RNA sequence: UAGUGUGAACGAAAGAUGAAAAGAACUCUAAAACAGAGGGUGAAAAGUUCCUGAACUUGCUUAGGGUUAAGGCUAUUUAUAGUACCCGUCUUGAAACACGGAUUAGGGAGUUUAUCUGUAGUGCGAGUCUUUGCACGUUAACUGUAAAGGCGUAGAGAAAGC
RNA sequence: UAUUACAGAUCCUAAUUGAAGUAGCGAUUAUCCAGGCUUGUAUCCUGGGGGCUGAUGAGGAGUAGGGUUUCUGGACAACUU
RNA sequence: AAGUCUCUAAGCAAUGGAUGUCUUGGCUCCUCACACGAUGAAGAACGUGGCAUAAUGUGUUAAGUAACCGGAGUUGCAAAC
């Protein structure tokens, strides 16, 4: 149960701040948990997600592919990839939207913001961990 | 007319410039169908009273 | 669309039909009652209905036509010459016909007219006279929609 | 005889675009009816408290004002 | 906002495709961006003011009734026998030649506050109420509590005095 | 616990019947024939008859008012009974 | 003693937008604030975006520019970075 008087815990408004958010929180809300294999390397589950990586999805029709982001999207709230195609009717592919709190990134690229994010999460989970005692 | 005003015809200019179709691109963009331009109408059916 | 049937197959079946042609409903029904007639010769009365050699009996919607010679051979006196409706049910059993190609199995030489259905459609076009004392009457009737049905008599 | 004869000489004009109110500006009595120009103050009453809300602050752009509330919520937060 | 009025002023209607546009290629009849028919997309056409799709009205198909305006009720071997005036309303009296009522859907009218009355329930009882407010709090609640104050405990009289 | 049950209020809002393919399509000189363009014209254009308006003219032009109605090109879902 | 007419019922439709389910909108109560303007306010008009009529930004530095703070494409097509 909630202390702070001043987060709202109606419905109405959680969704209303969530849709017209900032910009900088919207990033944040876009993101996925990594591979294993990038999980024991990097020192985190969870990342916000670019168009520099790849990622790949468990469960669709589009079933375990890896893939490139071509485009992120924050009013439309889905990132596109390339591979996940369907044709039209028309000889013409076109790219289909996923949420990527579906999807697990399979490789990552650096930047000098996206290092300085990890050096952060990584010292915050070894303090928190040693305080709840696992 | 003639022997209009200047402001007069400032304000006859800016009525027949509004008075058109909506592009198509905003249909595109946003995606919502049925806006209208508010600003048209007809010389004959409806007086502007300005 | 929609369409339909009753001891009728959807294999061996020409279809056709509109939505909003600006025709009367009236005697558009009255027509398709009438022709319920092998399609080439079904035909052949409806353009005598155009020159005005045979008429086309109103049983159900009658009030105000006066009697007609040409009533004779159907029974009913009330009969008059639907022009324009004429028109539609030579271009639409026309097009059934061109089923040919497709949906073998049938042929086409004798086929009857199994169904029609004729009904009002939704009012796209408006208008008003004005009348005395400031009174603006409507002067539009409501447009049809017709689904016609051909078939040999195997059905 | 008072009614459709009687609207066929009907071309003058009783009122004018006001440049206050910009909307009845009254040519012989020379007054805008709406706004009350050119008095000094601006023309409402509160009979008209429905009518009034249309023209006052907030109806506009709002450029000058609208950044003095802005900085009001910064500093009670 | 649309829109009305010379003007002060006045002021509507209008939400929902699908998880994702994958928003319907190409062919055939046709004068043809008329209108369909094939063929496809999708889990399902849900096919563009597109979820569900009621009633009134209409079309087609199937089945019966019909000189008795139609409907209802009772009885059976199911087309007969007997019966049956149109509801709502003011009125001594309505089937009335009294008024309201063309059809259908959705809205649509004894509620709440203060000061009291009486009955019943509940707690305490010569007492009772804890509220203005203070102290608490997992915080508008709940909980704890000091002292006044209200009504009751004595009345009659215009009043003095009793 | 309540904005709690409808057939009526010349009730409110929204849609829809019969009447009805009926009443009616007025006022304004008058149309006819052959061609052009077209899926398609008495109507749009050409040519030729027959007519009307008959200098306070449906002629040529302006105040007030209207405000792009002017002009060329393309178009016919609607409107111009 | 005729019926394609009229009356009643059922099934499939057309018309119409009720019911049911949804909800980035209201309504109220409490909290905090009121520091608008000759340094040109509130209000009005017109400009200005690649395709922009309304509204919203903004004023020939006109969907912005400079500095500080955020820190990677906030949407259809096109183009640049």
């Amino acid at each position: 149960v909630k202390t702070n008087p001043f987060v709202s815990s109606q419905a109405r408004k959680v969704r209303k701040s969530y849709f017209n958010a900032k910009k900088d929180a919207k990033h944040v809300a876009m993101s996925a948990p990594l591979s294993k294999e990038l999980q024991e390397a990097n020192g985190i589950k969870r990342l916000p997600i670019r168009r520099d990586d790849e990622v790949m999805i468990f469960s669709g029709r589009m079933q375990n592919r890896t893939g490139k982001v071509t485009a992120v999207k924050l009013s439309e709230m889905r990132i596109y990839v390339d591979t996940f195609t369907t044709e039209k009717i028309n000889g013409q592919a076109v790219s289909f939207p996923v949420h990527p709190s579906n999807v697990v990134i399979t490789k990552l690229k650096m930047d000098k913001a996206r290092k300085n994010l990890i050096e952060l999460r990584r010292l915050g989970r070894d303090q928190i961990l040693a305080k709840l005692g696992h | 007319a003639a022997h209009k005003t200047l402001r007069t015809k400032r304000i006859l200019c800016k009525a027949m410039k509004v008075n058109r179709p909506m592009p198509q691109f905003i249909r595109q963009m946003t995606g919502v169908r049925h806006i209208r331009n508010p600003l048209t109408r007809h010389w004959r059916r409806r007086k502007m009273n300005i | 669309t929609h369409y339909t049937f009753s001891n009728v197959e959807e294999s061996k079946a020409l279809k056709a039909s509109t939505g909003l042609e600006r025709v009367h409903f009236k005697p558009m029904m009255e027509t398709g009652r009438v022709i319920k007639m092998k399609a080439q010769d079904a035909i052949a009365y409806l353009e005598a209905v155009m020159r005005k050699e045979r008429a086309v009996p109103f049983f159900r919607y009658k009030g105000g036509i006066s009697h007609h010679a040409q009533g004779h051979e159907w029974g009913c006196p009330t009969s008059r010459w639907p022009v324009k409706c004429a028109e539609l049910y030579i271009k639409l059993i026309k097009t059934a016909l061109a089923g040919a190609p497709q949906k073998p199995g049938v042929n086409v030489d004798e086929v009857l007219v199994a169904h029609v259905q004729c009904n009002r459609a939704t009012q796209y076009r408006w208008r008003r006279i004005h009348q005395a004392h400031g009174r603006v009457k409507s002067y539009a009737s409501p447009p049809t929609n017709v689904q016609i049905v051909l078939a040999e008599k195997a059905a | 005889g008072a009614g459709t004869p009687s609207f066929g000489p009907r071309h003058n004009k009783t009122h004018t675009i006001c440049r206050r109110c910009g909307n009845c500006f009254h040519i012989q009595k020379s007054k805008c009816a709406k706004c009350g120009y050119p008095d000094a103050t601006m023309r409402h009453y509160d009979w008209e408290k429905k009518a009034h809300r249309k023209r006052a602050q907030g109806s506009g752009e709002m450029r000058h004002l609208k950044v003095t509330f802005a900085k009001l919520q910064r500093a009670y937060a």
